[PDB]
């Protein structure tokens, strides 16, 4: 056992002496109240602590126990509902126990071990097992959990006990190699889980946004930024995201949320369906949002626990949501625990070990086949936060090193109460041409061509968007007004997807297709009506204008009776008139 | 194995009882996460040294720490057959079976090549896109960086020099297929999706036995982005020289290159000088880029191509600072033709040229765009500028004369700029290019001689 | 052309491994073939030649009457559990430079891989 | 027509993978005999320079 | 002109000098950050001759 | 003696300890195999040693023997015709003995001793010898490269050896005063070769543009600069003084010219042949430029090793063209010191020592008549770049705008076809009422009332410039398009030339006369066709508008009878009309 | 008391209000008022920019009802207006407005409150 005391104190962090034996990265208990830091910097036999918990009321001198052993996260059955936060505790519990507030000093272990489910064996004595690989099912809730073997254990089988329910912590399988291999593993949070190969996303990722996804898609394994100047959309249009999902699993990292944002997050989450078990959508969540409260380094370690889980459930073939929340939080650690440890800031304030940690967590995302042999795939929308209001911040600069898909929400569409944000002119993806197999397969044929039909409209949008503000449009000719206001339908009724009815917080293949088709028609129909010296302005006051506006005055699952129904007026009667 | 640790933090240790290492010497160490991992001794001191592990430190516990000079300079087995071959940052083959046995183990610090060894080239390629082989002359021996911003593609222009790069047979007087034309690589950081990107074009290019692959990953250290680049030249140096092949070199993501000079820059002793960045990065972008170059007695080549993909679209950042002043002759990418779906996205106006009557345009080089060269700029500038102007004087304000101007803009730009899987040869190209300066009559087309006009009319 | 080059290294890896498997073998029985005596003072040589002071020396105590001419030279002889090395330990401070066979013969591809291969090969 | 050219071109690009992997056999074979006749002089080689 | 003018562009060409000198500025703190450790060396370094 | 070894080897300088009676700022031996360090601190027995070659392998505990000389430059014959470093080494040395490679320590003779060089004497043994005085004149090609006595050295002659080759070693004058003259002498490079009295410059430099001439006229004896931001055309500026400058004596050095732009550049010396001498182009450049290939620190050594040559030059009797290219290389490896060395440099990233050695460079030599009763002068030009991009900082102010020109470049303008460019409005020059004198009376009295003629009508038009991008005309008239069209003849056709091309520039009067004086004709009846009643339209549809866009590309012979006949043209197309 | 809704944006908007939480038409006429003003202050851009105008006649009442919110609704002085009082004359402003262009609130309210 690693027994310093401590040295000096400087802020949050805590530095310490008689350390002796200690590896870079363990547990690390300071003072006898055990708030639980991490060994960074180690110099000389001085070992630089950094304290997730606050450091009121520890005095020097009190003695510093470290383990020597790396700090890994604790995985295993009663994952889901469950919680492993930023600080490695379950909330849930914490709540009962330390009453109304939480003091600090206290800990217990991240997952609970008074837990019992049933084992059902997949595996015998006198197998051949290797890492990653299955060993028995456990049912969860509507979800289905495996026993991951560690990776990097094999040897054969001594024993395998007959089903029931046991403690998560006993042997269920006992392997003859003289390990007996306990229910639930550890395995180290910088590590990540093997892969047998690495391959490339190809099915879409829907999300239940209408424009988001069809104007700039992510595929299912993919990865992009959401910056949001001056405290608009961006930060709810993260809870409008993890709302509703395609993907398996809902890992939802808030990595050192604001309590006041945390309050309706967590509240929500028992009150929304969820589609496997028709109840709680925490069936199929795990929170690892950690409290604001909290000093900097707390908002740093979360995001380095949600990916080791994310990985857990992939490499049981399943799709996983990864969904960081503000990258204000990533910033603001590295920012302040830069003064602490003595380290030397490369420009603003900001170390130059910034995208160290950052492109790497970008990495581990991608539909890949793992060493189990099983194919998941971990998809990431972070959220991006300029502090200064611009992208020129280093920490901004960084997350825009990575490639992929990107989407840019603006302040000035945000005030409008039209959310999503999205700009044309200042997004691109990569995930159109990879994902276009997969559409003219699954989707339809006319997918691949019905989205450049729309594409074209808003292009010659903002280069006339220019001439517009310099001089009025009506001083301008008819086929210039034209694709300005088939434009007014594409925000009223199209760029506010509300998250306040549901009819419009429901989104899928078939209402994108649909509503695309109706657009279609009313371009194709103008533009040959005004060359028979028609013009916009009457056209307004006929009907056709409203009928192209049912998007969210008609449903999702009695969306097909009204589809067809409107689309045929449009060819109908606007040529008639 | 010398214990006795005084500072460690990052891939840059400090360890005592030494004064046995030199300045670029392979050590090894012992960690306590129990494995054996590297060290350049970068830095050397009077009873400690400074060390460069080729890994970041994920543990290292101070009872167990160790040294052992494993040799006195620094270097890497390279042989003659590695072609067709998989390689990464750390030197590794990571096709799966046993290391090939070197003919010469050549130091990766990187030798300098005498600037009297070489002489001006004048053998142009065929690149497949006629913006460059008309404008800069994209020759052997030559640096032309395709400068990128971030929130911009840099994969997918790429991927078209290397498919559509080859030596003219004959169209600049002679060829060069008579001896193996063949590519290297050599990426510096890397996702998910620009891996396979890459794999899946070389494929296409149908080179994957004639190629050597320097693959360094955003999963494999920070430290081996500024390892990689000079480590994968010597490489060429070996293979274009002393075995007569011409060789491109193809080096992208000087931009993850960037983020590790960084590291270096503040972490160890050394003071930012460059605004906010180290001031020995000039000899790290130096040693990089000066290697390259034809030389006079040999036949083969290294011709490099660097791809940046700095941030935004900044002028004063370090990037295309030093980059700008170091190549002659460049070619930008910008987001005035990335609205309108043209890839590539070349735009020469802001854009420079350096060579294009220097060796270039004249010599074995072709002089049958030696003008061209000349009018197309001053004609694709009358175009660009008044598109701002307009929007000012009028709405719609253009003259009889200006008019024109603004004629020949919209139109070279969509036709000649789109090329992508189309190739146009030294021919195709001055055609077609000629039948859009039809749009200005006499007198602004001074530039073009007499004899030009009517040779592609 | 790439299925004929990488049959070609399979082969030439087995060659590279087992002349190493000879080697190893030669070492197994190095301390009975009478040289014995000649190898274990070279390698302890080197070690004292070097930066250490020779504060202690390590060797095993059947390597002992091969060594204790060395005994009297430099400090005194305690074991690596080897038979096949020397340490030497300075006085500098901890310091500690190995001159190990098994280090050695290891190190025999890692800087004189192309030596021995042209004697195989060409 | 494409439907005949195809099956012409599928039905030589097995047949000369084919012969290759024969060649590349026996010139695996090919390095291993010349080295192997002159394994003891490697050896020799080895043991002369791992004594220091 | 006047309704323009009072708008995107005057405050628009302020901000552009503010927000340059700003970052000019701040620029800065590394500057004397990096120039205090410089100083720490130097003082350190004399008082090894002096103690220790 | 100074002896001690290496310390701390760090970077690619050595501090070294156990340093006895070593001296600021003198040449040493370093390592083993020599690479050449410079005192540039003390500190008791340690010094730091500033080693010019780069560190590879050089460990503790090896050599570092000073050698005692103040980084003495050996002046000599061989000068001419050769290339050479910036630290002095011949590189035909280098690639003949090592190979195609530039390798770490590689020592060879600075100034050859495997020469021989005819000798005339001339003093006669009877004599005695001044600081100064001519002993004979060696004959290097078509140039008279005398011998001289190193100043503060004089005697009484007893011997003289007679006409034959010697070495440059073997003395060919012998004295009474323990001396030897030879052809071998060392002068150092921090102490000037001392001059007689400075001179007024008077008489202008013609470097063969008609822009860095004509408009901003430069002096000889002067003193110029021109800047360039990233990459503008920088390099390209000295095809202006390839060939077409008066100097009987080009001295190409570069503080750190890149490999690229040594592949044709450095190369196009043997391969041109100057008119002026008749003969060969390199016969007459000195070459003593250094590479960005060739160490980090040769860099910093360049500027005073090659400005010691230019002194040697400017006392035989020559004008001396000296230019450095790209000066601004030589701030980097001077700011690199201040890292090594433990100390942080001016503020907001400018060099520690801004005015003290540059101000020092420039005014070095420049304007002297000599010791010996000849005329020296050096015209000497900085081909900067801001690292930033920013024209206004201290080393721009102090030494390269307050010189007898300054100039500017900007980025789309040389684009459209001036290579190189300059600014109209930004650009100035002090010196202009000096050269006044010679541009009277030789060229004519009206050449300097022309010159500032031109100026005038070429800064006007920049009253309207503004104007025109405020709101623009709306209202053409007859006194409108004047200035504006007339101007842009004027840039269109005086300040597009080319330096790639010997028709569109070239070192002549009459072609800056003539051409001057066409603009004038078109000028002057335009005036006087509007009071008429003549549309400007019809101005610009005159065929000598076009006559005078045709004097950019005349053949330079046939330009006399050309000008003539096109004189009358104009006069006859305007009066007519 | 000058408050600018249009720079402004709130986290919540239909939390701790609903149908019997506040008053049954808040939750309605939030929405409401945030886009009926922005179509007026929208106009007086556009106007300097061509003529001396920039609207049409279905411009011409939600120009109003920029003048409207002003000095009658954002003035108050200091007086205590209820929950009851805001909404209420809320809905007289609301008639210059077309019925019959009202998008962002329901139908069913129409009735309620004219």
């Amino acid at each position: 056992m690693i027994q310093g005391v401590i040295q000096k104190i400087a802020g949050p962090a805590v530095i310490a002496k008689g350390m002796l034996g200690a590896r870079m990265y363990d547990i690390c208990k300071v003072g006898e109240e055990g708030l639980v830091g991490e060994i960074i910097r180690l110099d000389g036999d001085t070992a630089f602590v950094q304290v997730y918990e606050d450091t009121s009321g520890l005095k020097v001198g009190e003695p510093v126990v470290s383990t020597g052993l790396p700090l890994a996260v604790e995985l295993g059955p009663g994952m889901l509902n469950g919680i492993y936060d930023g600080i490695q505790r379950p909330l849930e519990r914490i709540r009962e126990k330390t009453g109304i507030y939480i003091t600090r000093g206290v800990v217990v272990h991240a997952l609970d071990r008074e837990k019992k489910w049933a084992w059902t064996p997949m595996v015998k004595p006198g197998d051949e097992v290797r890492g990653g690989m299955v060993l028995g099912t456990v049912p969860e809730f509507g979800f289905t959990h495996k026993i991951l073997v560690p990776p990097d254990v094999r040897g054969r089988v001594k024993e395998v006990k007959p089903a029931g329910e046991y403690t998560v912590e006993e042997p269920v399988v006992v392997l003859e190699d003289g390990t007996e291999l306990k229910m639930y593993h550890t395995w180290p949070v910088r590590r990540a889980r093997p892969v047998q190969r690495k391959l490339d996303p190809n099915t879409p990722f829907l999300t239940g946004m209408r424009i988001l996804d069809v104007l700039f898609p992510v595929a299912m394994g993919g990865t992009a930024a959401i910056p949001g100047p001056f405290g608009s959309g961006k930060t709810v249009t993260q809870q409008s995201l993890a709302k509703w999902s395609n993907a398996d699993v809902v890992v939802y990292v808030g990595c050192g949320e604001r309590g006041n944002e945390m309050t309706d997050v967590l509240v929500e989450f028992p009150e929304l369906t969820d589609p496997k078990t028709g109840g709680p959508l925490m069936h199929r969540t795990v929170l690892i949002a950690n409290t604001s409260n909290m000093p900097v380094a707390a908002r740093e370690a979360s995001i380095y626990v949600g990916v080791t889980i994310a990985e857990y459930f992939r490499d049981q073939g399943f799709s996983v949501a990864l969904m960081a929340d503000s990258t204000s939080r990533w910033a603001e650690a590295l920012r302040e625990i830069s003064s602490r440890l003595e380290e030397m800031p490369a420009e603003e304030g900001y170390p130059p070990y910034l995208a160290a940690r950052l492109a790497a967590f970008y990495e581990r995302a991608g539909k890949v086949i793992t060493l189990g042999g099983e194919e998941g795939a971990v998809t990431i929308v972070g959220a991006v936060s300029p502090p200064g209001g611009d992208m020129s911040e280093p920490v901004t600069q960084s997350t825009l090193r990575i490639v992929g898909a990107f989407w840019r929400l603006d302040a000035s569409l945000a005030f409008r109460r039209h959310f999503p944000a999205i700009n044309w002119n200042g997004s691109y993806s990569l995930f159109t041409s990879a994902l276009d197999p997969w559409y003219r397969e699954n989707v339809a044929e006319d997918y691949p061509e019905l989205r450049d039909a729309i594409s074209e409209l808003l292009q010659r949008e903002a280069g006339l968007q220019e001439i517009v503000q310099l001089v009025g449009p009506d001083a301008l000719q008819d086929a210039e007004r034209l694709v300005i206001e088939v434009g007014r339908i594409i925000r009223e009724d199209f760029l506010q997807q509300n998250a306040y009815h549901e009819v419009d917080a429901y989104c899928s293949m078939k209402k994108a297709y649909g509503i695309m088709k109706m657009i279609l028609a009313f371009y194709k129909e103008a533009e040959a009506a005004i060359k028979r010296g028609v013009s916009i302005d009457e056209i307004l006051q006929l009907p056709v204008l409203e009928r192209i506006g049912r998007a969210r005055y008609v449903s999702e699952e009695e969306f097909p009776a009204y589809f067809e129904e409107a689309m045929k007026e449009i060819q109908g009667a606007f040529k008639a008139l | 194995e010398y214990t006795g640790i005084t500072y460690i933090s990052g891939p840059l240790l400090f360890v005592e009882n030494a004064k046995d290492l030199a300045y670029g010497a392979i050590v090894d160490i012992k960690d306590g996460t129990g494995r054996v991992r590297g060290g350049q001794v970068i830095e050397v001191s009077e009873e400690y040294a400074v060390i460069q592990v080729f890994e970041e430190t994920t543990g290292l516990d101070l009872a167990t720490t160790s040294v052992s000079l494993v040799e006195d300079v620094a270097r890497l087995g390279v042989s003659k057959e590695m072609l067709g071959r998989r390689f990464n940052g750390i030197g590794k083959p990571i096709d799966g079976l046993p290391p090939i046995t070197p003919e010469k183990r050549l130091p990766i610090t990187g030798l300098p090549l005498n600037p009297v060894a070489r002489r001006k080239p004048e053998q142009f390629i065929q690149t497949g896109i006629s913006t460059i082989d008309v404008m800069n002359t994209l020759v052997r021996g030559q640096k032309l960086p395709i400068f990128s911003g971030s929130g911009l593609p840099a994969n997918e222009i790429a991927a078209q020099i290397a498919r559509q790069a080859t030596v003219r047979p004959d169209l600049s007087g002679e060829g060069e297929k008579e001896e193996p034309f063949a590519v290297v690589f050599a990426a510096m950081g890397i996702t998910q999706r620009e891996l396979s990107y890459f794999i899946q074009e070389f494929e296409r290019t149908g080179a994957l036995s004639r190629s050597v692959l320097f693959l360094n990953k955003a999963d494999d250290p920070t430290i081996e982005r500024i390892l990689t680049p000079r480590m994968a030249l010597t490489v060429a140096e070996y293979l274009a020289f002393e075995h007569d092949y011409h060789v491109l070199v193809i080096l992208t993501d000087m931009t993850n290159y960037c983020e590790a000079l960084r590291e270096i820059g503040a972490a160890r002793e050394e003071i930012p000088g460059r605004r906010g960045y180290p001031g020995y990065m000039y000899t790290d972008l130096a040693t990089i880029y000066e290697r390259a170059g034809v030389v006079e007695g040999k036949k083969g080549s290294v011709t490099q191509i660097p791809i940046l993909s700095m941030p935004d679209d900044d002028r004063t950042h370090p990037i295309p600072d030093l980059t700008g002043y170091i190549t002659e002759g460049q070619i930008q990418l910008s987001r005035e033709l990335h609205r309108k779906g043209i890839y590539p996205p070349i735009d020469p106006l802001p854009s420079l040229s350096r060579l294009m009557n220097n060796g270039v345009g004249k010599g074995k080089t072709r002089e049958d765009h030696k003008q061209v060269s000349d009018q197309l700029y001053s004609a694709y500038a009358n175009g660009v500028d008044i598109r701002k102007l307009v929007a000012i004087i009028g709405e719609d304000a253009l003259t009889e004369n200006d008019r024109r101007y603004l004629q020949f803009a919209d139109a070279f730009e969509r036709f000649f700029i789109n090329q992508g899987q189309q190739n146009r040869s030294i021919e195709e190209s001055l055609q077609i290019a000629w039948a859009l300066l039809s749009m200005l009559p006499q007198g602004e087309l001074k530039r073009i001689s007499k004899d030009h006009i009517g040779k592609y009319y | 052309e790439l299925l004929v080059a990488t049959a070609r290294t399979q082969a030439r890896g087995e060659v590279l491994e087992e002349v190493r498997r000879r080697v190893r073998e030669a070492l197994e029985a190095l301390p009975q073939k009478p040289e014995w005596p000649e190898v274990v003072r070279k390698l302890a040589l080197e070690a004292l030649e070097a930066l250490p002071g020779a504060k202690a020396l390590v060797a095993n105590p059947e390597d002992l009457p091969h060594l204790e001419a060395m005994a009297r030279e430099r400090g005194v002889e305690l074991e690596p559990a080897l038979r096949l090395g020397v340490r030497a330990v300075g006085a500098e401070g901890k310091t500690q430079v190995e001159n190990s066979l098994l280090a050695r013969m290891d190190r025999a591809w890692d800087a004189m891989s192309s030596k021995v291969a042209q004697a195989l090969w060409g | 027509l494409e439907a005949q050219y195809r099956e012409r071109e599928r039905a030589e690009t097995e047949a000369l993978l084919a012969r290759y992997r024969e060649r590349a056999e026996a010139e695996a074979k090919a390095v291993r005999e010349k080295a192997m006749a002159r394994l003891d002089e490697a050896v020799a080689l080895v043991l002369k320079e791992v004594l220091p | 002109r006047v309704n323009a003018l009072e708008q995107v562009v005057i405050p628009g060409i302020r901000a552009q000098i503010r927000f340059i000198q700003q970052v000019l500025e701040q620029r800065e703190r590394e500057d004397t950050f990096r120039l205090k450790r410089i100083k720490g060396k130097i003082e350190a370094r004399e008082a090894e001759e002096e103690g220790g």
